[PDB]
Order: C-alpha cells, then sequence, then structure tokens
C-alpha cells in the first residue's frame, strides 16, 4: 500500500536554531503542528508557521504553497 | 495610522525580467490588533491596496541597490525563500532616503 514516499525539507526556524524537518508531501499541517509541539516542545495552537508575507496554519496547506521543495519558513507566536 | 510611510514607486518582475511601475504610490507600514507588521503599497490615485505582506523579524532585510545610477532604488529581500521587491525612492529629496529605509528595517525586525 502506497501512502507516497515524497518527503519534503521543511526548514523550521525558530528563535534557539535552523533544525530540518521531514514530512510527505500528502500530510495536513495540523499532524505537523502537532509534530513541532512535541519535538521542540513549545506551543501548537499559538504555533504560527511563516512563509515570508504569509501565515501558515492549519487553515491553508504546507505541502501546497507553503513548502514546495526545500524552503525556509520561520515560527512565532501572534 | 501608519508608522512608516513614504512616496515609492512598485517594481513587477515581467517574466524574467524587473519592470519598474511609473505610478505613484505609497509605501506604509501598519500594525494590525493581531499584533502583525503589514508592508503594504497602497495606489496614491485609486487609494486602494494592492500588495499587502505580513512581515516578522529574523527574516527581512531592506537595503540599497548600490548598482543603480540614481541610487534612489531599494531592495525588500526576504531570508525565507524566495521573496526580492524592489522600490523606487519618489521623494523629492535624497536627505531622507536613508532615514526611510532605516526605519523602516527597524519597525519591521523590532
Amino acid at each position: 500500500a502506497p501512502a507516497e514516499p515524497k518527503i519534503i525539507k521543511v526548514t523550521v526556524k525558530t528563535p534557539k536554531e535552523k533544525e530540518e524537518f521531514a514530512v510527505p508531501e500528502n500530510s495536513s499541517v495540523q499532524q505537523f503542528k502537532e509534530a513541532i509541539s512535541k519535538r521542540f516542545k513549545s506551543q501548537t495552537d499559538q504555533l504560527v508557521l511563516i512563509f515570508a508575507g504569509k501565515i501558515l496554519k492549519d487553515q491553508d496547506t504546507l505541502i501546497q504553497h507553503g513548502i514546495h521543495d526545500g524552503l525556509t519558513v520561520h515560527l512565532v507566536i501572534k | 495610522k501608519y508608522l512608516v510611510e513614504f512616496r515609492a514607486g512598485k517594481m513587477s518582475l515581467k517574466g524574467t525580467t524587473v519592470t519598474p511601475d511609473k505610478r505613484k504610490g505609497l509605501v506604509y507600514i501598519q500594525q494590525t490588533d493581531d499584533s502583525l507588521i503589514h508592508f503594504c503599497w497602497k495606489d496614491r490615485t485609486s487609494g486602494n491596496v494592492e500588495d499587502d505582506l505580513i512581515i516578522f523579524p529574523d527574516d527581512c532585510e531592506f537595503k540599497r541597490v548600490p548598482q543603480c545610477p540614481s541610487g534612489r532604488v531599494y531592495v525588500l529581500k526576504f531570508k525565507a525563500g524566495s521573496k526580492r521587491l524592489f522600490f523606487w525612492m519618489q521623494e523629492p529629496k535624497t536627505d531622507q532616503d536613508e532615514e526611510h529605509c532605516r526605519k523602516v528595517n527597524e519597525y519591521l525586525n523590532n
């Protein structure tokens, strides 16, 4: 059963360092949100990703515009 | 109100070349209740806001392009992804060219 092994490179810029995560090109944002909160141990609802002038949340889709192929995103709590 | 505002023309990337618009625009820095900084380009004629983007620290940079005969061409480059916006000062004197740039960088990253 294929689940698309197309793992994209998402670089998370946080107020600490710049770590790179690996997620499938067919997953929901909510799934990623809960991943960051567990790995970095910060927040989930207040955890907002940024793609230069654009807010990334569970309203849009990272694999749709945010991360096309190895891009840098920011993390804020506003 | 606008935190920072100055007359500057926008540029449009056509195909693979940055073509400057001859229109008169006003680059202003706005801040909403969401504490999000908004960088918008307002047309001085229609009064409509075309481009509106949310600015965040540790990912924005506004500097002047040295390779320009006029020396009034500034560029807003993001450190996230691929975003390079070019603008040219439409102010009467260059006395506040750098001053405006300094303000922008401050209010954007801070």
